[PDB]
């Protein structure tokens, strides 16, 4: 008696390899805040008034 | 860049205010008000103030 090993084995079916789509996660991304936007101007009417 | 370059500066200056009044014979009135920003000299910012 001869284990199943024992003997060379040739793969019959025809390999598909399939790789899932990993997950992602996106960070929140701005180029200019609304802080910054409103820090562009040269001067501000509410704190020069103030 | 769209944040303005920001330094730290020291202004110096007088509140000239020279004011009329009119005494009536029961009340006190201004009859005109006259206000103006004197700026402070070199000599009195460095030798005075500084
Ligand atoms: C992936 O597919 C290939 C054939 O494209 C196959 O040879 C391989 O054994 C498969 N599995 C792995 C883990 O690479």
């Amino acid at each position: 008696q001869l284990s199943r090993a024992d003997i060379t084995t040739v793969s019959t079916f025809i390999d598909l390899n399939i790789t899932m789509l990993e997950d992602h996660e996106f960070v929140p991304l701005e180029v200019y805040t609304r802080h910054e936007i409103k820090d562009s101007g040269l001067l501000d009417y509410t704190e020069v008034q103030r | 860049n769209i944040a303005p370059y920001k330094f730290k500066a020291t202004m110096y200056y007088k509140d000239v205010t020279v004011s009329q009044v009119w005494f009536g014979h029961r009340y006190s009135q201004f009859m005109g008000i006259f206000e103006d920003r004197a700026p402070v000299p070199f000599e009195e910012v460095i030798d005075k103030i500084n």
